[PDB]
């Protein structure tokens, strides 16, 4: 049972091939956006199914890891919720030994450090999914992205997905430095609107902040509201 | 490629028939059983005159009464050398005697074609050992010496050829040999040995001989002995 | 050839591929044949000398307490084969304190060559038995395969160009279940002498035989005691 | 090259180790099972090779449990190996459970089994299809027929091996439900020897109210009384 | 399966290491990052991503590691690896203390790394870590040193190397190896990365002491606009 | 967990991972030594570490414990694990019998540590070559040279470098009996022959020598000079 | 049991009695407890008949292994070590043995002692034994290193003798050694009673 | 709390004479104060000239006759040669001492003779300890059939009787009156000695009765 | 040893010209308190083979199953070859002493009997492993109290026929009512002849207080 052989090899260029195309996997996965603000972030993302059939309160995307920090994703489906089960499991671990909700900086660590062996590690394929991190943590909030590679890096603004050049170019244009509630959740849903291919339903879209009180879902009424407040 | 474990489309494994070459590679060794000892010889090959040429170990002595004469690809005996020795003091630890010349064999040979490479822990064996050699050996039956292959079969053997002179001095050695000792059967070994020559007329630097009798244990020749032997021939 | 990487593939007819051409590893090996009577079965074996002069890398093997053997394919693979059937031979001698019956014998080890079949990078025991032992019925004889397939046979003969002593021993089954040892295995020898190249003698050297059944151990004949065994002309 | 390899599709979702299994069962003899209201008797056919092979050379009416029963088409190694181990697992369930094993869950588990052992490159799957069949006194005569796939279906007259081409039309034509075993063991030798179409010396067994749940070879009588359906 | 495996672990026929000398050139894609000693403490210089604004802070950057009191690490190459290595050889120097009460002096951490690296290009199969990462630190011992390392395994004392593209050859016709004075090498510093520049795109980061104990900096903000006004002509 | 095996017979009994590392060795460094009768001596020709080396960690030559030490060639990086591994054995064997640990066993560890890495699932047989030079308890001033293939011989010049074919048959040549004296004309045999393959030992050559179990001294380039100097003199 | 040895400057002598109790039943009155590991050394046996028996018969296998392995005699220093090596990590699970390694090697006549606790100490001369201390006094009082070989023999007769005489748990014979550079000899199979009348 | 040994009695008694080997035996295994059987032997024939006597708990007697047994078979078409009979007793020594620290709790004596001829009796302790005699019977009378044959074979203790070697005869009449002897004054008895002797041309087996009681 | 297990009291068993007969009360004694009445400590196995159990019951049900699953197992090999009760015996011994070797042990003691092809076979397999065989056996207090009732007529003849053994062991069995405090009054008396296993359970004994009346 089992390889014990990796996968993910060096090209004879000298780069990773797996990784580039678990970029490529992400890139041709569902446009996620996300922004930090001076008190509190939003993470948007987007929820097209096949048809009008299904029941767009089953499954989720934003969705927290047990304390202030909520996670969205962009690539592969359920390879995030792999990551959702190991990231629960390790702000656990650090909930369990120092008695305090895991600082992010930390948690993007750990999660950084698992999605590492499996660009190693016997047989294993890469995970292919980019998500994205919030998280309040102490003072300031937090904003992060797991490559499948294993990098991450802060900032105040990114977008993933499809067509995420637009997304990137687009808030680099219209971002402030103390652009703080819920004018962020505008260009965030102006930033979806972009694209979206077509007629932006509250039902399609969800998305999530981090308010100083724990990061929390928003209900369908709420989108629905500032979809009425465009 | 293909993997260890493959029978090949002649019809023997790969690295078993793999493994009898790598033994025309290498030095030659010979080896007489007598009616009262068994001899046995080795051109070591001396590269260089720069140098020192007895620590080339080709006759490696198991026991007191078995010493073995390896050649092929050498250093890779030295595992089953000592699994040899461990062996032979483990049977006279535990049975107070000592021992046959097929209990070694028997036992040597059990680890030639045990190797693979899905198996236990990593301790095993990839290759086989290519390494042919055979055990002069005095019993209680007799003088004897067991010619080994790297498949780890091993027969009785009166008079064995390895080595890359495995055709022209297994057939000299063919008609050589019927009768006894008598002082000479080690005389007309390195005859054999003088008609194999490769870079040097045998003198007392470039062959290995050494005897096992049922009086004595063993004896590694040194030196004037085995140019004794040279200027009588 | 892709299914040279191949004790895990199938040929797309039927085939396996290889553990038929460990079938081929046999009968490339040495010539050697059984039967049995209604008494006591036998096993004679000719000795290939592919050397000076040897013991001509004796073929039968004392595996037992009466369950003899015979090999004819790899011989260090075969040992390796009669350590596993000897050891645990003697394990049913430890535990049940009786005669441990040839066909549950023949069955487990038929179950222990058969898991190297299954799984990966493992080849086949590529080694042709023909076991033979006297349980508590008649003596019998067992061809066994490297591919794990036994058979409770009567007369069998296997290894090179055996299929002309098969086809002298099927077409003298009716002198079984009678004629005893004296004149059987004079009738066993006479079925040997067919796989030789066609000159001439069954010499005391190559021959080593066995017998085993009622109220004998299984006894092997070497160099010496198959020198009474004697006749034939052709 | 998407063959060779039980852990890889088709490009239409087919998995080449298991279909170049099943006609490694579709090249070997035929051995039919046929239910009925007090049991199911089995019949094999058997292929005899030389004169040297005595009667019952090679098994292929195996049994299990005291009660279960084993008629096998393909390889008899493999065969002989899942038939060690349900005895086993028989052996498992009574030893675990208590109560005798019903042979529905023998069948599922087996059949897990098999088909647990098609899923990994590390292994080739099974080259032996089989069938199993027994009653218990409230249970009915079951049985089921495994293939290489692992797949298990609930049969009345199923028939693997070579010849089940034809050997499934004359099960069909026979009248299933309603007699009471004796005859239909006489009639098996009638598919059988309509299906061998070239020393064909058969083989049966069955569980019945002759037998309570059991294994017998015949007993030894049809044997001489099913073979006067030559000319037939 | 043995069709599967990418098989890094084998000489080549020109007697190299395929796996490795890929590494080597990854180390040319994305690399910066030179360290240069004095008679007084050692720096980095190092360079950032590229410009993308869209990047809020950074502790210590994603170059710039600490290890102890008294070592630092740079870092080349692929990135996700790294981190992982330089979390295991933090370890290592912790554990060091815990069985010495010792501040490990860095050559001990330098050769366990390169020992556990050289171990996954060894065996086990795997590809091995990219990353040519670079090593500065002090102990009572030696003076103030900088060791660099690279996904070979092999090691040294570097006095000015650096890594990544656009290769080092200046300064060794600049240095001057007796004495350097750390503002001058601050100052040669900016010179090989203003030939390779504010603290957006650039990352420098020195070390030195006061009483004994070591000072690591990171060099903040303005310092960086006072040595990139100290040019006029370079 | 890694299980191919590597390290396979191929065709004409060439198992060619070994002869891999053969050109593994062939593409080093030019270590040399010479028993020079009451004295030993290396030198092997490195680099440009003027440039900007660490001259203290450039070591080709290292030591084991007090009097063998070696000269290592190919690879760099898994030498070093057979230093180590020398050296915990080494140690052991100070802890059993308590000698002078002789040349001859640590040398047969290292040729046996290398065969059994020519033996194990999948690891790569180290591309190094070795110089075990040292003293017993009773002078004997013998070297030893290992193999890749596990192989270790007891010669007197053994240059098994890079460009050493030619070093070994100019040793061949020049090495009789004129250099049984102290140090002067056996040092003279190893710069004169290392000065047969570069330049000048000011930039290039470094050498070592262990006298009759104490004082394993390296030279430094100022009195190397001297050395070479009288040989340029000649 | 009751062993002694001391070297001088001819080799050493090792004596030892010849009886084996079992507890208050005695077994044999010739019983070999000196192991001749090698025509070169020696090794003696106090307590724990298994036990003694056992681990000098492994120590012939452990230095047998060394001979072949590295071509040399072994040092008693290496025997003595390994030994000590072996009984130490089978402390404190009842193992009760004590010894004699002497034997002539490249730099001395050896004569270490090493228990079951694991002492394994240098030595100009012991006892080990049931008794043994009555050997001590009596061989302490004629020992010195400036003796030849006769009243060293004498020496050792006296010494075991009444150290068999005073103890309970001793007696039967006396075998007695006296290795040197040619391995060990044997020079007496004597009984106590015919010491007895030899010395009144 | 469970006393995994109990002492079911049994003296077994060897005599090595010149060319033959008197293994004694006796028959009652008995625990606590009721007896089980009187047929059990204790004397088990190895070879055609090597016989066991083994007397102590009888479970691991038992055993350890299986283990011996088995392994003689193993060693025997290992090497195509049978045992000797120091040979056995070495064997026997590394079997009882390699379960030392939860030890067979077990006496026994292996009588036989030599490769020359010469008969030899190996004698053990629980733990394994052989020396070759010409006596010492051993397991439950060992303390009172050990000072008859210390005199009447050794002939210690004893002036100028001027005494001759054994043969089948007076050593056959010395092992019926010390086992009489033995019957009268041991608890632990025997009621039919069964007396496996061992010679050059093969083995017989005498029994004759005792005080059954 | 830990708890008041449910023991057994005594199989007591003679072989016959014929087969071998053995007896045992049903008593699922829990420590002075007949818990259990109907409970048969008599197993059969293969039709040439019986089996007991004195002590811990619990270890005899689990006996009962890997000596049901084992005889069986091999039973369905065809080709012949039960048991003969040489090997149940021998099994149960090395199963035992294996048991006690790793102390964790086997608490019951038993007596396994059988008629073979040619005699009859009575053999006893003790707690520890003690294991042999004897013409007349008995268990527990019964190897107190029955036993000199077998070994006198079997000192005087060692031939039996089927109504003299099978009235002996009712006899004995009698006696251990009388005198053994762990005994209950019917049991299952169980023969193995030529013909096979039967087991005729249960019965009873005639029990005679005739002598209580004369205590004063």
């Amino acid at each position: 049972r089992g390889y014990s052989f990796s996968l993910t090899t060096f090209s004879p260029s000298g780069k990773l091939v797996q990784i580039e195309y678990a970029l490529a996997a992400v890139a041709g996965g569902a446009p996620s956006v996300g922004i930090k603000a001076a008190n509190g972030v939003v993470l948007a993302t987007e929820k097209k199914q096949k048809s009008i059939l299904y029941d767009e309160r089953s499954v989720h995307k934003v969705e927290p890891i047990t304390k202030h920090i909520g996670l969205v994703y962009s690539g592969m489906g359920p390879d995030y919720r792999v990551l959702v089960h190991r990231a629960r499991k390790l702000a656990q671990q650090y909930y369990l030994v120092y008695q305090e909700p895991i600082p992010t900086a930390q948690l993007v660590q750990r999660v950084a450090s698992v999605m590492q062996e499996y660009t190693q590690s016997g047989g294993v394929r890469p995970f292919g999914v980019s998500l994205l991190i919030c998280g309040w943590n102490e003072g300031r909030p937090y904003l992060f992205q797991s490559d499948p590679s294993g990098a991450y890096f802060a900032w105040k603004a990114t977008a993933m997905g499809k067509n995420y050049v637009n997304g990137k170019t687009f808030l680099e244009k219209r971002y402030n430095e103390d652009l703080e509630l819920e004018d962020a959740i505008h260009t965030a849903i102006l930033t979806l609107k972009e694209s979206f291919e077509g007629q932006m339903t509250e039902d399609n879209i969800e998305v999530g902040i981090c308010n100083e009180a724990g990061f929390r879902r928003l209900t369908p009424t709420e989108v629905k509201d500032y979809l009425a407040a465009i | 490629d293909r993997g260890v474990n493959t029978f090949s489309p002649e019809g023997r494994l790969f690295q078993v028939e793999y493994a009898i070459e790598a033994i025309k590679l290498g030095s030659t060794a010979i080896g007489i059983q007598t009616s009262e000892g068994v001899c046995l010889a080795v051109e070591k090959r001396i590269t260089s005159p720069l140098m020192e040429p007895s620590s080339i170990e080709k006759i490696v002595e198991i026991d007191a009464h078995i010493g073995c004469a390896m050649s092929g690809l050498i250093a890779d005996a030295k595992t089953l050398i000592d699994k040899a020795r461990v062996e032979t003091q483990n049977h006279w630890f535990t049975y107070n005697e000592t021992m046959t010349v097929e209990s070694v064999t028997q036992a040597v040979s059990n680890l030639a074609l045990q190797f693979g490479e899905e198996d236990a822990d990593p301790g095993a064996m990839s290759r086989p050992f290519g390494v042919a050699l055979l055990f002069g050996g005095v019993d209680e039956k007799g003088p004897q010496l067991f010619h080994m292959d790297p498949s780890g079969t091993f027969v009785q053997c009166d008079a064995r050829a390895i080595g890359s002179a495995s055709e022209g001095a297994q057939s000299s050695l063919q008609e050589v040999y019927h009768k006894s000792m008598t002082l000479k059967e080690a005389i007309k070994s390195s005859l054999i040995i003088l008609k194999q020559v490769m870079e040097e007329k045998l003198n007392a630097t470039n062959i290995e001989l050494a005897t096992v009798q049922p009086g004595q244990n063993f004896h590694m020749f040194t030196k004037e002995e085995l140019e004794e032997v040279i200027k009588d021939i | 050839n892709q299914y040279d990487n191949d004790v895990t593939v199938w040929s797309p007819q039927g085939r396996i591929h290889q553990i038929e051409y460990a079938m081929e590893a046999v009968k490339q090996g040495s010539a050697t044949v059984g039967l049995k009577s209604k008494t006591h079965a036998v096993l004679v074996a000719l000795k290939r000398a592919q050397s000076e002069l040897a013991a001509h890398q004796k073929k039968i093997l004392h595996v037992d307490n009466h369950i003899g053997i015979s090999i004819a394919g790899l011989t260090a693979d075969a040992r390796l084969l009669c350590n596993f059937m000897r050891q645990e031979c003697l394990d049913s001698r430890f535990v049940f304190d009786r005669p441990l019956p040839v066909s549950r014998l023949v069955s487990l080890i038929g179950s222990k060559t058969q898991i190297p079949t299954q799984r990966y990078g493992r080849r086949p025991y590529g080694v042709g038995l023909l076991i033979a032992g006297y349980d508590d019925m008649g003596p019998h004889i067992f061809q066994t395969c490297p591919s794990a397939n036994y058979f409770d046979c009567r007369a069998m003969s296997i290894g090179a160009r055996s299929q002309s002593a098969r086809t002298y021993l099927e077409r003298h089954m009716s002198e079984f279940m009678e004629c005893n040892l004296d004149e059987l295995v004079k009738h066993g020898l006479r079925a040997l002498r067919e796989t030789l190249p066609a000159e001439q003698d069954l010499t005391t050297k190559n021959v080593s035989i066995g017998i085993v059944g009622k109220d004998l151990e299984f006894t092997i004949y070497d160099d010496d005691d198959v020198s009474p065994f004697l006749d034939g002309l052709e | 090259g998407y063959d060779l390899s039980a852990s890889t599709f088709s490009p239409d979702g087919r998995v080449f180790q298991v279909e170049y299994a099943m006609k490694a069962v579709e090249n070997s003899s035929t051995a039919i099972g046929i239910r009925c209201k007090d049991g199911v008797v089995f019949g094999v056919e058997k292929l005899v090779l030389s004169k040297l092979y005595e009667e019952g050379s090679n098994k292929r009416l195996f049994n299990v449990d005291r009660h279960v029963g084993m008629a096998v088409a393909g390889l008899l190694a493999d065969a002989r190996s899942l038939a060690d181990i349900a005895r086993e697992e028989a052996s498992n369930f009574r030893s675990n459970f208590g109560y005798n094993i019903p042979l529905k869950h023998l069948a599922d588990r087996v059949a897990m089994y098999v088909h647990a052992y098609t899923l990994y490159s590390a292994v080739r799957p099974f080259g032996c299809s089989f069938m199993l069949g027994s009653y218990s006194v409230n249970d009915g005569a079951q049985l089921y027929m495994i293939d290489p796939s692992g797949v298990s279906y609930g049969y009345w007259g199923c028939a693997i091996g070579k010849a089940r081409q034809a050997a499934k039309t004359e099960i069909e034509k026979l009248q299933m439900k309603e007699m009471t075993c004796r005859d239909i063991v006489k009639e098996v030798a009638k598919i059988i020897y309509i299906v061998h179409d070239e020393a064909f010396e058969l083989e049966l067994s069955w569980v019945g109210e002759l037998t309570n749940g059991r294994h017998e070879i015949v007993p030894k009588d049809i044997r001489e009384e099913a073979e006067k359906y030559a000319k037939e | 399966s043995r069709r599967y495996d990418s098989r890094t672990t084998i000489f080549s026929p020109e007697g190299r290491l395929y796996q490795v000398e890929y590494a080597m050139e990854a180390i040319g894609h994305a690399g910066t990052c030179l360290g240069i000693l004095a008679n007084d403490g050692v720096l980095l210089a190092a360079e950032r991503r590229n410009i993308h604004k869209l990047l809020d802070e950074v502790f210590f950057s994603e170059k710039i590691y600490k290890l102890n009191e008294d070592m630092a690490c740079s870092v080349a190459g692929i990135t996700s690896d790294a981190n992982v290595l330089t979390n295991e050889l933090r370890l290592i120097a912790q554990r060091y203390l815990l069985q010495y009460q010792e501040p490990i002096p860095c050559e001990q951490l330098v050769t366990a790394l390169c020992d556990i690296k050289q171990a996954y290009t060894q065996f086990g199969g795997k590809r091995p870590f990219g990353v040519s990462l670079l090593y500065i630190g002090w102990d009572k011992h030696y003076g103030f040193q900088l060791y660099q390392s690279d996904p070979s395994g092999n090691y040294g004392g570097w006095k000015a190397t650096c890594i990544g593209n656009n290769s080092v050859s200046m300064l060794k016709q600049d240095y001057k190896e007796g004495e350097m004075t750390l503002k001058s090498a601050l100052a040669l510093a900016i010179k090989v990365l203003n030939k390779t520049l504010s603290a957006e795109k650039v990352e420098i980061a020195t070390l030195t002491r006061e009483n004994g104990k070591t000072v690591i900096r990171v060099l903040k903000q303005k310092e960086v606009e006072q040595l990139i006004k100290k040019h006029e002509e370079e | 967990s890694y299980d191919r095996a590597i390290t396979v017979f191929s065709p004409d009994g060439h198992l060619f991972q070994v002869e891999y590392a053969q050109e593994a060795v062939k593409k080093g460094s030019t270590a040399v030594g010479v028993r020079g009768r009451d004295i030993v001596v290396l030198g092997v020709e490195k680099a440009s570490v003027a440039k900007l080396q660490d001259e203290r960690t450039v070591r080709k030559i290292c030591a084991l414990d007090d009097n063998v030490c070696m000269a290592f060639a190919g690879l760099t990086a898994d030498a070093r694990i057979v230093i180590n591994r020398a050296r915990v054995e080494c140690q052991s064997h100070r802890l059993t019998v308590e000698d002078p640990v002789t040349v001859e066993y640590i040398t047969r560890y290292i040729a046996s540590l290398k065969q059994r890495y020519t033996q194990s699932n999948g690891r790569r047989p180290f591309g190094i070559s070795a110089l075990i030079v040292g003293f017993d308890f009773d002078g004997t001033p013998r070297l030893y040279q290992t193999d890749p293939s596990g192989t270790y011989h007891a010669w007197k010049a053994n240059a098994i470098g890079r460009g050493a074919k030619s070093v070994r048959e100019f040793l061949e040549k020049n090495y009789t009996d004129d250099a049984i004296e102290t140090d002067d004309l056996t040092i003279k045999l190893v710069i004169k022959a290392l000065l047969e393959v570069v330049e000048s030992g000011g930039k290039n050559i470094e050498l070592a020598v262990m006298r009759r179990d104490q004082s394993l001294k390296i030279l430094n380039p100022e009195e190397i000079e001297k050395y070479v100097a009288e040989i340029e003199k000649e | 049991t009751t062993t002694l040895a001391f070297k001088f400057r001819h080799g050493v002598i090792v004596a030892a009695d010849s009886r084996a109790t079992a507890g208050a039943y005695i077994a044999s009155q010739t019983v070999k407890k000196v192991i001749e590991i090698n025509p070169y050394l020696l090794g003696t046996m106090a307590g724990g008949a298994a036990d003694c028996s056992f681990w000098e018969r492994l120590l012939a296998r452990q230095c047998r292994i060394y001979e072949l392995r590295n071509k040399e005699r072994i040092s008693v220093a290496a025997a003595s070590k390994l030994l000590a090596n072996m009984v130490y990590q089978y402390k404190g699970m009842g193992l009760s043995m004590g010894t004699m390694i002497c034997g002539w090697d490249k730099r001395g006549p050896g004569l270490y002692y090493v228990d079951s606790e694991g002492n394994r100490i240098s030595g100009a001369t012991f006892s080990v034994g049931s008794g043994s201390v009555y050997a001590y006094g009596v061989m302490d009082r004629g020992y010195s290193y400036d003796l030849e070989v006769e009243q060293a023999y004498d020496l050792a007769r006296r010494a075991i003798y009444q150290a068999t005489y005073r103890d309970a748990y001793s007696g039967g014979a006396v075998n007695l050694y006296h290795v040197r550079e040619d391995g060990w000899i044997r020079v007496s199979s004597d009984n106590v009673a015919d010491l007895h009348e030899k010395y009144s | 709390r469970f006393s995994p040994y109990v002492f079911n009695g049994g003296t077994i008694l060897a005599i090595a004479g010149e060319d033959f080997a008197i293994v004694a035996s006796d028959t009652r295994l008995s625990e606590g104060f009721s007896i089980h059987t009187r047929d059990s032997p204790k004397c088990y024939k190895l070879t055609d000239k090597t016989v066991i006597g083994c007397s102590g708990f009888h479970g691991d007697c038992l055993t350890l006759t299986k283990i011996i047994e088995a392994r003689l078979k193993m060693y025997k078409h290992s090497n195509n040669k049978a045992m000797t009979t120091g040979a056995i007793a070495a064997m026997l020594s590394t079997i009882l001492y390699s379960r030392r620290f939860f030890p067979y709790y077990v006496y026994n004596i292996i009588g036989g003779l030599d490769e020359e001829g010469k008969g030899a009796v190996y004698s053990f302790d629980p733990v394994g300890s052989y020396q070759r005699d010409s006596f010492k019977a051993g397991g439950s009378a060992s303390a009172m059939l050990q000072p008859l044959l210390d005199n009447q074979v050794g002939f210690k203790n004893m002036q100028n009787v001027e005494h001759v070697p054994l043969s089948l005869d007076r050593a056959m009449r010395l092992v019926k009156d010390v086992f009489i002897s033995a019957a009268e004054r041991d608890v632990y008895t025997g009621d039919a000695l069964r007396i496996c002797i061992v010679t050059k041309e093969g083995i017989r087996e005498e029994t004759v009765s005792l005080r059954k009681d | 040893t830990q708890n008041p297990m449910v023991t057994g009291t005594s199989v007591l068993g003679v072989k016959f010209e014929g087969g071998v007969v053995i007896a045992a009360d049903m008593l699922g004694s829990y420590g002075s308190l007949a818990r259990f009445r109907n409970i048969s400590r008599i197993m059969r196995v293969n039709n040439s083979t019986m089996l007991g159990a004195s002590g811990d019951y619990a270890d005899f049900q689990y006996l009962k199953q890997v000596l049901g699953q084992m005889v069986i197992d091999e039973e369905l090999l065809g080709d012949g070859h039960s048991y003969s009760p040489r090997a149940i015996h021998s099994w149960l011994t090395r199963a035992m002493y294996s048991r006690r070797s790793k102390m964790n042990p086997l608490w019951n003691t038993m007596v396994i009997g059988g008629y073979a092809d040619g005699e009859s076979f009575l053999g006893y397999v003790d707690m520890l492993g003690v294991a042999y065989e004897a013409p007349s056996l008995a268990t527990g207090y019964g190897a107190y109290l029955a036993q000199p009732l077998l070994r006198e007529v079997l000192e005087k003849q060692p031939v039996l026929s089927q109504t003299e053994a099978r009235d002996l062991v009712e006899r004995c069995m009698r006696v251990l009512y009388y005198r053994d405090a762990r005994s209950y009054n019917r049991f299952q008396i169980a023969t193995v002849t030529e013909k096979g296993v039967e087991i005729e359970g249960p019965l009873s004994t005639e029990t005679n207080w005739d002598i209580a009346h004369m205590i004063s």
